[PDB]
């Protein structure tokens, strides 16, 4: 109950128009900060998957949004620490623990889903040295976190 | 690491970065497979979907061709592509060599091993490959150490002679004249770091036992048999060279695609007036059956050229002038053999000769006397008990016995060159453990097949067969070595089929040996005793084929290089090598050096024999040539003419033979650094891993330094590896959404 609450007040932070209606993003980026991390294939499949249109044109309300978080607390398929770090060694072609920033720009602004530049100027910027190497784990300490 | 080899780094191994920048593309292990083709018979191409029993199929031309789904064929990884050994290939296939052999020589990267095979393309363009440089630096590295390369098992034929005190020879298979000449004497160069006196000699031997051939103007139907004797020091001590299965029916017939050796052709070259003036020739070959029996001439090489080059080369060797004009003028004799007559005499089975004329030249070339020629040869006479009986011959008979004795007196006139060539060839140094270098034509496979191209496909046979014995005992080694020993079936008798059925009691030719003995001989009652012995008996003989209209089929066989048909017609005619004693002896009173000079299938087993108990002896290394396209161009590739020469060569064969075992073998501490991101957490670790795979176990065998997987398994994980680095690259995204 405490949580519905705290993601109406999310909700009513995040109004804009002030019509008290707001995109699909929106709330999908509220639970995305708020304990779950649903992909956008989940969104779209929870969401009947809205087209480019429909992303802007139809918009729901908390009622209907109870539904939907129920089902999608019920989603455990988040991965585990070690996976993540395994899955961040495949990149360690020299097993020193250091992996340039450009393999990393490039693997994740060509392989799989999109993400903004900005959000990467936003999110990725003054964690690289001068040589501009990130570790992984320290990165993946840092994302656990914030 | 590698900049060693200076300029000649790229083709031998392109970089740390280039070839694992290129390594990531785009690829479907379920999508993206091979299908067949009717001209090329193999091409590159993308299946749409799964359609029963038609797939559409479009490949780098546009086609939209439907293949059944039963012969459809996976495709190579590619992270596994441009792999120098083609036995750690996950997916062993005929056109995944090819593709492997094309994607190398476009690269620029020549050589590539095939387990113990080492196939070399001969690219025509110049290299730094034989740069002094590159050999200096490449002495001392190991096989495996080093990128494959002819002086890589040079080298270690080397070492394994100096360590082992054990002879160490090397065989050579492919195509004559595209390379075959440059790689023998970049190899004897190798081993030189009498090179000078080698190749002084080679375009001699290579005039007298060289032939046009349907496929090869140049044929070398000799085998020729190299020995470099070491020091006990391993030092360089001398040379030593011999000929073995020197066909002698292509000297006497021709086939209508074929022509005699290039010596009578050189000879009649006029610009020697000298020679044909006292050879006493017409300077017309249409005048002799000897010759012109065949095709008349080709282009080709320049005939005066080459005359005037191999009479140099006698001229700067250890022997005279004047026995090159006996030599000559002997051969001119063999050719004045083609024109007696002999007619059968009246009211008698005795044959009586007609045009003695001929026969007074034969005998002033050799000094002898013509009169006693022909009663020798019109009644040879034979020692029994000890008493002497003369007794006559038709004039079949007569034929046989003089087309033999020519036959013999030219495989001794070549020995005796042979010979001395040799005499001339080594040095007062000692000699000890030599090292064999053989050239021999390939299992070269023809629309007309016949007796010769029989003899040729049967020595390709047992030669495979030797190379199925060595692989077999040295997996055994090398398992034995590891702790494991399961399967050891040796592989002789899985060739030892067509070797049975061909040498021996009542086989092949066994039966040809025995049905040309009885008076009244007929070839299509032949082929009844074959059928009637072996049609059914044999699981190896089968009835012919007749496709697209080929000239004939009589009998077909199943060799290791696939199904090959023969025919009949011709082969007792040619197949008889009577030796009359009686001229022999005449010749053992001729003044002449000819006393100094002097079935086929029974002398050909027993050579063949010899040859086999000789190799035996020493531990054998393999390379293989291989061109790449029918014209001279580089780059391009008639993928058709590739996949025959590699039938032909029996890699196909070895490939086979290894993926029936286990063949992928790898690195404990790889697997788990680049395999256990699938299900983390060696004995225990590694048993785990596999366990909660879900895998049978039957499919790999587990050791204790190396893990042996079959083909299918290293592809499985690999979809394996897709899908979870999929599942990772979604679930950093989602974390990283979480983060935002």
């Amino acid at each position: 109950k405490e949580q519905q609450e705290d993601f109406k007040e999310a909700f009513l932070l995040f109004d804009r128009t002030g019509e008290c209606k707001i995109t699909l993003s929106q709330v999908g980026d509220v639970l995305r900060a708020l304990g779950t991390n649903p992909t956008n294939a989940e969104v779209k499949k929870v969401l009947g998957n809205p087209s480019n249109e429909e992303m802007n044109a139809k918009k729901i309300e908390f009622e209907q949004f109870l539904p939907m978080m129920q089902a999608i607390s019920n989603n455990k398929d988040q991965g585990g620490y070690e996976d993540f770090v395994e899955g961040l060694r495949v990149f360690d072609k020299e097993g020193n623990g250091t992996v340039m920033g450009a393999e990393l720009r490039h693997v994740l602004a060509t392989l799989g889903e999109k993400m903004k530049e900005e959000e990467v100027e936003a999110l990725l910027a003054g964690q690289e040295d001068s040589n501009g190497c990130i570790n992984y784990e320290a990165f993946v300490k840092h994302i656990m976190s914030v | 690491e590698m900049a060693v080899f200076g300029a000649a780094a790229p083709y031998l191994r392109k970089s740390e970065k280039e070839r694992l920048e290129a390594q990531t593309r785009p690829f479907d292990l379920k999508k993206d497979v091979f299908v067949p083709d009717d001209k090329q018979e193999f091409v590159k191409a993308k299946i749409v979907s799964r359609e029963g029993g038609k797939v559409t199929a479009e490949t780098e031309y546009g086609k939209t061709v439907t293949v059944k789904e039963d012969q459809v064929m996976q495709q190579n990884p590619p992270k596994f592509d441009k792999i120098e050994d083609m036995a750690m290939l996950t997916f062993l296939h005929e056109p995944a060599v090819l593709y492997n052999l094309k994607d190398r020589y476009g690269s620029w990267m020549i050589y590539t091993y095939s387990g113990l095979f080492c196939v070399t393309v001969n690219p025509y363009k110049w290299l730094p490959v034989y740069t002094p440089e590159v050999v200096a630096a490449y002495r001392g590295k190991k096989r495996s150490e080093a990128p494959p390369h002819i002086f890589s098992i040079s080298d270690n034929a080397y070492q394994y002679m100096l360590t082992d005190r054990e002879n160490q020879s090397i065989l050579i298979t492919g195509e004559s004249g595209a390379g075959k000449t440059v790689n023998t004497k970049r190899v004897i160069q190798y081993f030189a770091v009498l090179e000078d006196q080698i190749i002084q000699a080679n375009p001699a031997l290579e005039a007298f036992g060289n032939a046009k051939t349907v496929r090869n103007d140049n044929s070398s139907r000799f085998g020729k048999f190299i020995r470099i004797h070491f020091g006990a020091t391993g030092k360089l001590a001398s040379a030593d060279i011999e000929t073995y299965l020197l066909e002698k029916s292509r000297v006497i017939f021709q086939l209508k695609a074929e022509r005699d050796y290039h010596i009578f052709y050189q000879i009649l070259s006029n610009k020697k007036p000298e020679l044909l003036d006292m050879l006493l020739i017409t300077n017309n070959p249409y005048d002799y059956a000897f010759i012109s029996q065949g095709e008349t001439t080709v282009a080709s090489i320049d005939d005066a050229e080459e005359l005037m080059a191999t009479d140099n080369a006698f001229d700067v060797l250890g022997f005279t002038s004047e026995e090159k004009n006996s030599m000559y003028k002997l051969t001119g004799a063999i050719m004045h053999f083609g024109n007696m007559k002999f007619k059968l005499k009246q009211r008698e089975e005795q044959a009586e000769p007609d045009g003695t004329e001929e026969a007074d030249k034969s005998a002033y070339l050799m000094g002898l006397n013509s009169a006693d020629l022909l009663k020798g040869l019109c009644h040879p006479r034979v020692k029994v008990g000890n008493e002497y009986v003369t007794k006559g011959q038709n004039v079949q008979q007569v034929i046989y016995a003089t087309g033999a004795l020519a036959k013999a007196v030219y495989e001794r006139m070549f020995n005796w060159m042979v010979t001395r060539i040799n005499a001339t060839l080594e040095t007062k140094q000692p000699r000890q453990y030599f090292i064999g270098v053989l050239d021999i034509a390939g299992f070269e496979i023809f629309d007309f097949n016949s007796f010769e191209q029989l003899c040729i496909n049967f020595t390709n046979e047992k030669l495979q067969q030797f190379f199925n014995h060595h692989m077999f005992v040295l997996e055994q080694e090398e398992y034995k070595k590891e702790g494991i020993e399961w399967t050891f079936i040796d592989f002789g008798m899985d060739l030892q089929a067509c070797i049975d059925l061909i040498e021996k009691p009542m086989g092949i030719m066994s039966i040809l040996e025995e049905e040309c003995m009885f008076p009244k001989a007929t070839d299509m009652t032949f082929k009844a005793k074959l059928f009637d012995n072996h049609l059914g008996k044999s699981a190896n003989f089968q009835k012919p084929r007749n496709i697209k209209g080929k000239p004939e089929a009589h009998f077909s066989l199943i060799h290791y290089a696939g199904i090959v048909d023969y025919n009949i017609i011709g082969w007792l005619q040619k197949n008889k090598d009577p030796l009359n004693e009686t001229v022999v002896g005449l010749y053992q009173k001729s003044s002449l050096k000819l006393l100094s000079t002097l079935t086929v299938s029974a002398l050909h087993r027993e050579n063949l024999n010899k040859l086999m108990t000789n190799l035996r002896s020493t531990h054998p290394h393999f390379v293989r040539c291989i061109i790449p396209n029918e014209t001279k161009s580089p780059g391009v590739m008639d993928n058709p003419l590739v996949m025959h020469q590699l039938r032909c060569n029996g890699v196909l064969e070895g490939i086979r033979i290894c993926r029936k075992g286990f063949p992928n073998r790898i690195l404990y501490g790889d697997f788990r650094q680049r395999y256990r991101i699938l299900n983390p957490a060696s004995r225990k670790g590694a048993e785990k891993l596999l366990s909660s795979l879900d895998i049978d176990h039957n499919q790999y065998k587990f050791g204790h330094t190396k893990v042996f997987f079959k083909a299918g398994l290293l592809g499985l994980l690999e979809e394996m590896r897709d899908e979870r680095l999929s599942r990772i690259i979604t679930r950093i995204q989602a974390q990283s959404r979480g983060v935002l």
